[PDB]
RNA sequence: GCAGUCUGA
DNA sequence: CGCCGCGTCAGACTGCA
DNA sequence: AGTCTGACGCGGCG
């Protein structure tokens, strides 16, 4: 919902869902790119976490 | 609803974390090692093939290498949420029921 | 940059390596033989076939005449030393080749899938004995690496639980030897081969996951003065990683420089590019 | 929409 | 040793993405 | 990830 002050008050989820559709976009960068296993190995568990 | 295709599988934390932890109960695996797997901390073979690793040995990473030497491509492991998947996947749930 | 000279040493012995192991396929040759002559019928170009040896076509007519005369004399060569030193000379004449990338990767797949071949039938086999035999398994390695031609009368009670599978066992056996006359080869020396090449590139890529934190230094050094680009520290780092490994594979380390000093020149290729794109 | 605090029965 | 819970309702005021 | 963090609880249970 847009505030009065511009800032918009969002729900949690938003956030979290955004924190993972970086990451597994991210990730989507890495598979095209054939970035070595040192860096995918740590986005991955990233996305695991996210 | 919406849907997000992961560019990798990912295993469902409610089924990890919640104890009794169902994936390991299904794989008989502990649970601190599965944690180990798909966080990228350990390997695991998803197949021994002609070599004396069991398809729920877990192995440190020096071990894939050194492995690796020993065996070459006759074992097969990987590590994070694709190995478990393959390892769920590949058993055969009426034959293991039977068995046990 | 003393650590990268140890490094790249390995590095080449890797290549080195996996390139004498795959020289030991007799089907290469035909390949090849097919290859230089596509070049020569004008539907084919050297240039995208070989970079160089170990540029002028008439070395590489003289070359592959040798390989065509060699591969004759692989032919000959049925007796098991006496395959072994011609092969030992094959390799001698097909490490004087500096293959085009696309062409031995090619090649090295091909490899693979080959591989692969044999691969299905070698795991599919004890998918089907594991199931029900309780097997004298430590000894199914000593089995396979004789090769139930033979082997039925296993004298134990599991002697009888082979008759459930027996038959799809000699299909089996019959698919494994469609495979092994295809190839010409032995399937266990193709076995030790790819062992060996893959060995060979995990090595290579040990030293690589060795170098990466090697070489941090310098992605972060110029992530750190690319940040105000509108961008995080920490993808200007991936770019400039990705742009370092950009860089390995076409270092020429004898060159005498220090790599770092080659991953910049594709660093700000792969950063100032990188913001373009985001 | 939430958090924190105070207060009431 | 990690995980699960730890009363109900109401009012007020701040501050905050 | 550096914090010029907290913890400053308990009781039962698997």
């Amino acid at each position: 919902v847009p505030l009065d002050g511009g800032r918009f008050a969002t729900s949690d989820l938003n956030d979290l869902y955004r924190r993972v559709i970086n990451r597994n976009n991210r990730l989507k960068r890495l598979l095209d790119l054939a970035a070595p296993d040192i860096i995918v190995r740590n986005e991955k568990r990233m996305l695991q976490e996210a | 609803m919406g849907h997000i295709e992961l560019a990798s599988p990912t295993a469902h934390i409610w089924f990890l974390k919640s104890l009794p932890s169902r994936i390991g109960l299904l794989l008989d695996m502990p649970l601190r090692d599965i944690e180990r797997v798909l966080y990228f901390e350990s390997y695991v073979v998803i197949e021994g093939g002609m070599t004396n690793l069991e398809r729920q040995q877990i192995l440190t990473e020096e071990q894939y290498l050194d492995a690796l030497e020993e065996f070459g491509d006759e074992f097969d492991a990987k590590m994070g949420a694709e190995a478990i998947q393959a390892l769920l996947k590949s058993m055969d749930l009426e034959q293991e029921c039977e068995q046990l | 940059r003393e650590g990268e000279i140890d490094i790249a040493k390995r590095i080449e012995d890797g290549i080195n390596q996996v390139q004498c192991s795959v020289a030991e396929y007799p089907e290469a040759i035909t390949y090849l033989l097919e290859q230089y002559d596509r070049v020569e019928a004008e539907e084919a170009r050297l240039s995208d076939l070989i970079t160089g040896f170990v540029i002028d076509p008439e070395l590489a007519r003289e070359k592959f005449a040798e390989l065509r005369a060699q591969y004759v004399v692989t032919r000959d060569t049925i007796k098991h030393a006496t395959a072994q030193e011609e092969i030992l000379k094959l390799s001698e004449v097909f490490k004087q080749f500096r293959l085009v990338p696309k062409q031995f990767d090619y090649l090295v797949n091909s490899m693979r899938v080959m591989m692969d071949r044999v691969r299905t039938q070698e795991r599919l086999i004890m998918k089907l004995c594991v199931e029900q035999c309780k097997m004298p398994k430590k000894n199914f390695i000593t089995l396979f690496t004789g090769n139930f031609n033979a082997a039925i009368a296993m004298n134990k009670p599991w002697s009888e639980k082979l008759h459930d599978v027996s038959e799809e066992v000699h299909r089996a056996l019959q698919k494994l030897q469609q495979i092994e006359e295809e190839t010409g080869l032995t399937i266990e020396q193709v076995k030790d081969i790819n062992r060996r090449m893959s060995i060979g590139e995990a090595k290579a890529r040990r030293a690589k996951k060795e170098m990466v934190e090697a070489n941090l230094r310098l992605v972060i050094s110029i992530a750190k003065k690319y940040t105000n680009r509108g961008l995080q520290f920490l993808d200007l780092i991936q770019e400039g990683n990705i742009g370092l490994m950009k860089a390995v594979d076409k270092f020429e380390y004898r060159r005498g420089y220090k790599f770092s000093t080659y991953a910049t020149w594709w660093i700000r290729q792969a950063i100032t590019r990188s913001i373009a794109d985001q």
